[PDB]
RNA sequence: GUUCGCGAAGUAACCCUUCGUGGACAUUUGGUCAAUUUGAAACAAUACAGAGAUGAUCAGCAGUUCCCCUGCAUAAGGAUGAACCGUUUUACAAAGAGAUUUA
């Protein structure tokens, strides 16, 4: 049986649970940050497994 | 709509009387007729001290409690009322006693 | 729309909503239109939304000020002739219905049966005979050419027997003072001073 | 339907225009069906409209004679201060009230010379007239209050609700701008950290 | 063709036989904005489609089908159409030269004109998505369908196998008898819609059943969408059918960037 | 209004109504003879129509043998009476109640002006014409009756409504209601 | 910028094959799909004789961050859906591209407000990024319960009975059924095999197929088409025991039939679903008993 | 295709603009290239005083 | 259907009726919208909780909010309308001793 959720107070309440709330995004960079973004995907899959 | 109002508007088949006898039977079967332990909005005229958690009711806090009529009856002829009160810390009722001839209040369980 | 319960009034319930700002205009074009008391019936025009929300009466009241006095004047005669030899004048009930039953429909009801006589002078036809074929009409001299310019009904243009005669009937309601010196400390000058 | 869809359903809108609540009512329901000056004050107007526009129907249907009819207007209109109570919600109207009340008498005094003190009267063109320029002023204001109020119902009310400054909130706003000023006074002669 | 062109379509239920367009009332007073019942509580307010179709008896050429309407229509699923040869939708079963019509089209609204939205409803029922290309029904409230016969786990299956082929082509049947709901799969997305809005708060009895007078006292069966199927030997179908409609996109593909070059 | 509401409580003009109603009856059925009715009968009454000031029905229906002869409507302390105008062999009563103000509190002028209303009205649903109407001023405590009497109901319903003006249980809890508003005690 | 605002994003099989179309725009029509925000609404029709109007359901700013038209919310390039487009440029780029999506209606508008692309849609819009990759699809396609008492039930499967001329029947069973394979497809296979196509009119076959048992049966009506159906299968083969067995051939599966001789109905094949694996575990040896 | 782009006649009644509603909404930042800080360099020396 | 022609037949004597046949007159409605459950009103009720600053009892104004509600409102109410009342660790260094390394 499911945790059931907390319930709306208004009409636009957020599930923060839901998605990334108001995702700013860093600024795109230089460096090239393409084996550091594979690599915590695969840790923070495995820290969900 | 407003605090004053002359007029409630009726059905256009309707009458007091009839009505009276139909809302009589209906009086009977109701949850909130059965159960008769009147809540009141009170304040504590004797200080408190809680015997679960130790909290203090300051001097003369505000509760919304319930007023019970008490099956005794002071003397030939007077009413007497027991009040009971939460707790703001712990989940625990405590109860007054309103003696007539003796002025002041005497309490029992939880304080 | 009547009973709007189904699914297909939805947007005809906002046509409603959406026209009671413009329903104040819509009791002024109503109430001065209304019929005076020699009518029995008038026919007017509206203008009303395809879904029945609002209903307009598109004219305007224009009228003959000498006709318009004198058919008031004589109503005024006929009122006091009335008042004078009625043993008991019974004065109707307010509000004429109870507000449990609802409005009743026009055509059921009212247009079915013959309306009634409407406060009408009688209108001796020795002394009154240029005006007691047209006096009480709706539109008096409407579709006369020559006494006003057309259906239209601007810009009349009497002839002096008609136009004594609207004087005659007028006599309970005209100014009945011909020197301008009765206003003396009594005109709009010496009352803004 | 104004009343439905604002969920108001224990408020009966009789057919003679009276708004009566139809049972007891919690707290929470009175804060929600307080309607405003806008709704009522054209629930008046259709109540002073439904009010001579049912006399014209007693007059069709028989059972009032054309004197009757007369009188009757002529009753509706110089007691509109205690036939609708439109004078709660718009109090401008006194002078309406006023005015009607005045007519009537320069009217009777004149109607009843040589007559007795009776109801039938019906010389109601001067009181219609009050009534017909109270509803030239009117239009204006209950097209921008009916329209703030249907717009408010499709739309919702605005976040951006800026309070002004006012007797109420002068002695709060006066210390709000005085932390302000002390506090950027000390902080530009505060070297860092 | 035979079953289909040759007839014209019936009108299924009288004007007069239609129902009342006010709800049973579960209230205190009607309310005439909302069309609902305010005071008092809520009670239920689910009950059996007093109509069904019967899908080779009303099919047939209606108004719609000389007009080249894309468009199914609504209550002929329901069995409530009362405008029978005069309507201006289409009262048949989809067949390919119909969803052939509508492939430009099924992407954004489905058979029946109704525009889909972003995400699903929160009870997976409705219209439905245009994120996902759905397929596939969950078929619940069988208790209440049946009036609460014991049947049994596979009589069940059969009653949905029976009523859901006569509403189009079938992937697959699965009825799954400790959560007492099925879930069927269609081969078009068009046919899933059209058979969802046919077998909302309907009965699975036949009249071969004793039950047949007391259809209308029970619940009726709900037809929602269904969710995505959690055993990994469906979930290596998945992604081996959406290789292979990667490969039937790329070769249609590269014959656009040949007409492109 | 609370205060008036506090006193006309449980329906009260209703049951006040219903009082005087009965209280006919009982003094019409102690002299039936001498007036020679077949029968008295209250009509079954709607409970909106005590209080409904619009229009109004009978109340109590008197059927006679022989056929009376009755007066010109007049006032109940009327002197004379000229029973030669009409021959009608059923009367009726018509029990009204009303709150009297400072302004409106002849209930002599009221009990006239609603009876030569009501036989005129349409709507106003009589059995049969040459009836009487008695009128109670609920605020006054004053009463006065207008209409037609064939014979010696005017010196009967005179001396009955004196005793039933002091005499009614109703009207009792009318008065008493007041003086507890009011908190009047009455010393010696 | 309310008075300045980009034209309408829609694609051309969208307008259609006319040249003139008449739009109306509505400034502030229905709220987005997506955003749940307002823009202005354009709809059209295709010809002036058509009966259906196409409306813009998505906002231009939806329509820009996906790159995708209005109307149909396809891609403006290559005209596939989104959920097609950024699983083709997985498997290019060999990472997972995706647009994700908000379920809450405070991040479906701040979502929307940003002016960057989503998914495929950095890809898509440039041309010389779109075409590179299609030619980076061409590389591609150059590579191109062992507690169960199951024994009251395979008394009722056939089994042991041959696939001859002879016997006359209606039923037959179908054993060997991947759980890909749909049950469309069955049906269809058998009738461009008879020519009795549009079957789902006069419905002359009835199929049943579990998909967890693996084993299935197909009834038909009228007993004179089910010489018909022997006889116009011709491959067959033979248990080294005997028992001739007919093979459907749906492309590259093999499906064996046995004429049943009696109506099987649902359940036959399993009454549970961990019942039903079992029969599918119970044939696997039958059908390598058959092979080999 | 040349589209030819009309308005439709409101109706009088309706509400025009009927997506529009009071709603919230808050709104990103677009940083596309940071602003440098220029100030200049440190009479930074501070007793206790303040 | 009307109107202008042209032709044929009959009554006619150039007119009438009939049907053949050229013209002209008139020219593209409506939908953002389909009729009960599954594309979204809310309230009441039951139960529990019980009510800003304090020792106690009360008047209130504001403020920040990706809560709003009533109102025509930029007026004013909504418990001072509500929510706040919790969580809490690094721009971190300099100097001065006793055990443990190390190699
Ligand atoms: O009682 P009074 O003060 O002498 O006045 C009354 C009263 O009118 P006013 O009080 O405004 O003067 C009556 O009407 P209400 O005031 O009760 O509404 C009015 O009768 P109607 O209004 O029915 O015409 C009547 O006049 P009349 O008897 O001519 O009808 C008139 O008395 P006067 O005529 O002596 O002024
Ligand atoms: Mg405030
Ligand atoms: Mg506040
Ligand atoms: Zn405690
Ligand atoms: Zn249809
Ligand atoms: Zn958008
Ligand atoms: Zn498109």
């Amino acid at each position: 049986v499911a945790i059931k959720k907390p319930k709306k107070k208004y009409g636009t309440d957020i599930d923060y649970n839901e998605d990334i709330v108001y995702e700013q995004a860093p600024m795109p960079g230089i460096y090239d940050t393409s084996t550091e973004d594979r690599q915590i995907k695969k840790k923070f899959e495995q820290f969900e497994r | 709509s407003e605090r004053k109002a002359i007029n409630k508007y009726y059905p256009p088949d309707y009458n007091p009387l009839e009505a009276e006898k139909l809302s009589r039977k209906m009086a009977k079967k109701l949850k909130t007729m059965n159960k008769s332990h009147a809540s009141i909005r009170l304040m504590t005229p004797f200080s408190m001290r809680c015997l679960e958690c130790n909290e203090y009711i300051p001097k003369s806090r505000k509760f919304n409690g319930k007023k019970e009529l008490l099956k005794e009856k002071y003397l030939d002829s007077i009413k007497i009322y027991r009040l009971t009160i939460s707790c703001p810390r712990c989940a625990n009722s405590i109860a007054f006693r309103t003696d007539p001839g003796n002025s002041d209040y005497v309490m029992e369980v939880g304080g | 729309h009547s009973d709007m319960a189904s699914k297909m009034y939805n947007t005809d319930k906002k046509a409603f909503l959406g026209a009671l700002k413009y329903l104040p205009h819509a009791i002024l074009k109503l109430l001065e239109n209304m019929p005076h008391p020699w009518e029995q019936a008038k026919e007017v025009k509206v203008l009303y939304h395809t879904s029945g929300a609002i209903t307009f009466v598109n004219e305007t009241p224009r009228v003959i000020e000498p006709v318009y006095t004198a058919q008031w004047s004589a109503t005024w005669i006929a009122m006091r002739r009335e008042k004078r030899d009625r043993t008991h004048f019974k004065r109707m009930r307010f509000p004429p219905f109870d507000d449990d039953e609802p409005p009743l429909s026009y055509e059921q009801h009212i247009e079915n049966i013959e309306p009634l006589d409407p406060i009408n002078l009688p209108l001796d036809s020795q002394d009154d005979e240029y005006v007691k074929d047209w006096l009480y009409d709706s539109r008096p001299l409407e579709e006369d050419s020559k006494k006003v310019n057309g259906t239209s009904y601007k810009k009349w243009s009497f002839d002096l027997p008609e136009m004594s005669n609207l004087y005659r009937l007028s006599t309970p309601l005209r100014d009945e003072v011909t020197d301008k010196n009765y206003y003396y400390l009594f005109d709009k000058k010496s009352f803004f001073n | 339907l104004l009343i439905h869809r604002k969920g108001l359903t224990y408020l009966h809108l009789d057919y003679n225009f009276n708004l009566k609540p139809t049972k007891t009512l919690t707290t929470k329901e009175r804060k929600k069906s307080r309607l405003g000056n806008s709704f009522h004050l054209m629930r008046e107007l259709l109540k002073m409209m439904k009010l001579i526009v049912d006399t014209h129907v007693q007059f069709r249907l028989g059972n009032v004679d054309a004197f009757q009819l007369a009188d009757g207007i002529h009753y509706i209109l110089n007691h509109i201060g205690q036939l609708t109570g439109i004078y709660r919600y718009k109090y401008k109207v006194m002078h309406q009230i006023r005015a009607c009340k005045d007519l009537k008498h320069i009217i009777y005094y004149k109607f009843n010379k040589n007559l007795g003190k009776g109801p039938g009267c019906g010389f109601w063109q001067p009181a219609w007239r009050v009534w017909l320029n109270f509803l030239r002023g009117t239009i204006p204001l209950l097209e921008r209050y009916i329209g703030n109020l249907i717009t408010r119902q499709f739309e919702g009310r605005s976040n951006e609700i800026v309070k002004t400054t006012t007797k109420q909130r002068l002695d709060a706003y006066y210390d709000l701008e005085l932390r302000n000023s002390v506090m950027d006074d000390i902080l530009e002669m505060m070297p860092e950290s | 063709m035979t079953s289909w062109r040759d007839k014209s379509a019936k009108v299924q239920v009288k004007e007069s036989e239609l129902p009342s367009s006010i709800p049973a009332q579960t209230g205190l007073t009607f309310n005439i904005w909302y069309n609902k019942w305010s005071q008092g509580f809520a009670g239920n307010t689910r009950f059996v489609s007093p109509f069904a179709l019967q899908p080779q008896l009303h099919s047939g050429k209606t108004r719609g089908d000389n007009d080249g309407q894309l468009f199914f229509c609504l209550f002929f699923a329901k069995g409530m159409c009362c405008l029978g040869p005069k309507c201006e939708y289409l009262h048949h079963i989809p067949d390919e030269e119909d969803i052939g019509k509508l492939a430009l089209r099924t992407e954004v609204l489905d058979c029946f004109g109704r525009e889909k939205f972003a995400d699903y409803r929160e009870d997976m029922g409705g219209i439905g998505s245009f994120r996902k290309k759905n397929k596939t029904l969950y078929v619940g409230g069988i208790d209440g369908a049946l009036n609460s016969k014991h049947l049994k786990p596979a009589q069940i299956e059969s009653r949905i196998r029976f009523v859901f082929s006569r509403l189009g082509d079938i992937d697959r049947i699965r009825y799954v008898e400790s959560k007492n709901c099925g879930f069927v799969k269609f081969k078009y997305q068009a046919n899933a819609e059209f058979a969802k809005e046919a077998m909302s708060n309907q009965t699975l009895l036949l009249p071969s059943d004793k039950e047949w007078d007391d259809r209308r006292e029970g619940t009726g069966l709900l037809v929602k969408w269904a969710n995505e199927d959690p055993d990994p030997a469906a979930q290596k179908r998945l992604q081996e059918e959406l290789k292979l409609e990667s490969l039937n996109m790329m070769v249609h593909l590269i014959n656009n960037n040949t007409n492109s070059a | 209004k609370i205060s008036l509401i506090q006193i006309f409580r449980a329906h009260l003009w209703q049951k006040i109504h219903e009082s005087i109603v009965f209280d006919i009856c009982q003094i019409l059925d102690g002299e039936l003879d001498v007036l020679q009715i077949e029968s008295v009968t209250k009509e079954t009454v709607h409970p909106r129509k005590s209080y409904k000031m619009n229009s109004s029905a009978a109340d109590i229906t008197m059927e006679s043998v022989h056929e009376w002869e009755v007066s010109k409507p007049s006032l109940l302390h009327e002197t004379n009476d000229s029973f030669k105008g009409l021959i009608t062999n059923k009367m009726w009563f018509d029990v009204q109640l009303r709150y009297g103000d400072y302004d409106s509190h002849d209930i002599s002028r009221y009990v006239r002006a609603k009876f030569l209303d009501y036989t005129t009205d349409n709507v106003s649903m009589y059995p049969s014409p040459t009836g009487v109407m008695i009128g109670i001023d609920l605020a006054y405590n004053m009463y006065d009756a207008y209409g037609n009497w064939f014979n010696g109901l005017k010196p009967l319903i005179q001396n009955s409504m004196r005793t039933i003006m002091k005499a009614n249980p109703a009207l009792y809890v009318l008065r008493e209601r007041i003086r507890k508003g009011l908190q009047i005690y009455q010393s010696s | 910028d309310e008075i300045n605002e980009p034209p309408p994003n829609i694609c051309e099989q969208c307008l259609g094959d006319e040249a003139n179309i008449r739009m109306t725009k509505i400034p502030q029509g229905s709220e987005c799909k997506i955003c749940t925000l307002p823009f202005t609404l354009y709809h059209f029709k295709t010809s002036k004789r058509s009966n259906n109007i196409i409306k813009t359901l998505i906002c231009v700013r939806c329509a820009t961050q996906r790159n995708i038209c209005q109307c149909c919310m396809l891609d403006s390039r290559w005209h596939i859906p989104i959920q097609l487009r950024d699983h083709l440029i997985s498997l290019v780029n060999e990472e997972n591209v995706m647009t994700e999506e908000a379920k809450n209606d405070m991040m479906k508008r701040f979502l929307s407000l940003k002016n960057v692309k989503l998914g495929g849609a950095q890809i898509t819009s440039d041309p010389s990024e779109a075409d590179n990759i299609v030619d980076k699809l061409k590389n591609i396609l150059l590579r191109a319960y062992a507690s169960v008492d199951i024994s009251h039930i395979l008394k009722k499967l056939p089994l042991n009975e041959s696939f001859l001329k002879n016997p006359s029947t209606k039923s037959f069973f179908l054993y060997n059924i991947d759980a890909s394979i749909p049950e469309w497809k069955i049906t269809d296979t058998v009738s461009q095999l008879l020519g009795i196509k549009k079957w789902k009119d006069g419905n002359s076959l009835s199929l049943i197929v579990n998909h967890k048992a693996k084993c299935g049966g197909l009834r038909f009506q009228s007993s004179e088409l089910g010489e018909r159906f022997v006889s116009k299968i011709s491959e067959t083969l033979v248990t080294p025991k005997g028992l001739k067995r007919g093979v459907l051939l749906i492309d590259r599966f093999r499906i064996f039939i046995i004429p049943w001789s009696s109506g099987f109905s649902a359940a036959s094949f399993g009454t549970n679903t961990a019942e039903n694996i079992k029969l599918s575990l119970s044939l696997n040896k039958l059908i390598q008993l058959e092979l080999g | 295709h040349h589209i030819e782009v009309v308005s439709k006649q409101m109706d009088p009644l309706l509400p025009r603009f009927v997506g529009k509603k009071a709603r919230k909404v808050v709104a990103p930042t677009e940083n596309d290239e940071v602003v440098p800080v220029l100030h200049m360099d440190g009479g930074e020396a501070d007793p206790n005083e303040w």
